[PDB]
């Protein structure tokens, strides 16, 4: 169980450390996070995919 | 950042090195430590988790502890491929969510 717990904070932690997101984008990401944790790898892809189109 | 981890160090291979990070009892004092590995470019890899549980497949030469309010991550026998950033994570119960360190470097010459 603190096995799967710390997996979850490693999501959290890649998004945190995403540069080009916006603050909202951030925070809507994060809070997914929280809301529903089965969806974490959905919510991830997602980030990234945001991060890459908003790269400079 | 809410943990205060160790600046950064550079060993020759061979050698054990130390990281260390300090908290608070809301978050370290109280909850368990993970060790995250990240490399340039790459997905954030879990080390350890439970101050010193390690994770599936990682290396038995990392080793963690906690005692008080900070923790420490020991890599023995370092190699070139443990050249990476260190992060340290825990839960804090005055935020109720997730902490993070600021990263250690580890570099081996």
């Amino acid at each position: 169980e603190k096995l799967m717990k710390a997996f979850q904070s490693l999501a959290f932690f890649e998004i945190l450390n995403m540069p080009n997101l916006n603050e909202a984008q951030r925070n809507g990401f994060i809070q997914s996070l929280k809301d529903d944790p089965s969806q974490s790898t959905n919510v991830l892809g997602e980030a990234k995919k945001l991060n890459e189109s908003q790269a400079p | 950042p809410v943990l205060t981890q160790s600046p950064s160090v550079s060993a020759a291979p061979r050698q054990r090195v130390t990281i260390s990070v300090s908290g608070s009892n809301s978050n370290i004092g109280s909850n368990t430590v993970n060790w995250i590995q990240q490399l340039p470019g790459r997905a954030p890899e879990l080390l350890m988790y439970d101050d010193d549980l390690l994770a599936p497949g990682v290396s038995d030469r990392f080793s963690g502890s906690r005692s008080g309010t900070s923790a420490s991550l020991t890599i023995s026998g370092l190699q070139s491929e443990d050249e990476a950033d260190y992060y340290a994570a825990t839960w804090d119960d005055s935020l109720n969510g997730w902490v993070f360190g600021g990263g250690t470097k580890v570099t081996v010459l």
